């Protein structure tokens, strides 16, 4: 079938990646 | 032809939540009223919570 699971859930992994780069950038922004 | 069968995918959802919390907590640890611009941490935590929550609920929700 079209299988929705590999769609929305797939989107969650994508969201995690976005937060990974965004947050990381925030880490650099803070600076040690 | 299947749906929400993987389950592991669900594990991906949980993994994402703890991901934001772990890194966010890492930076928050150092921050302690003084670094200013702390609002940034709140911003990222906001888009994360609403992103998973908004895309995941309407779907995982029973209609």
């Amino acid at each position: 079938c079209s299988t929705v699971s590999p769609g929305v859930l797939a989107g969650i992994v994508v969201g995690d990646l976005v937060l990974t780069v965004l947050i990381a950038l925030a880490v650099y922004f803070l600076g040690r | 032809c299947s749906t929400v069968s993987p389950g592991v995918l669900a594990g991906i959802v949980v993994g994402d939540l703890v991901l934001t919390v772990l890194i966010a907590l890492a930076v928050y640890f150092l921050g302690r009223l003084g670094t200013a611009e702390v609002l940034g941490i709140i911003s990222i935590v906001l888009v994360a919570t609403v992103l998973k929550t908004i895309v995941l609920i309407p779907f995982l929700e029973q209609n």
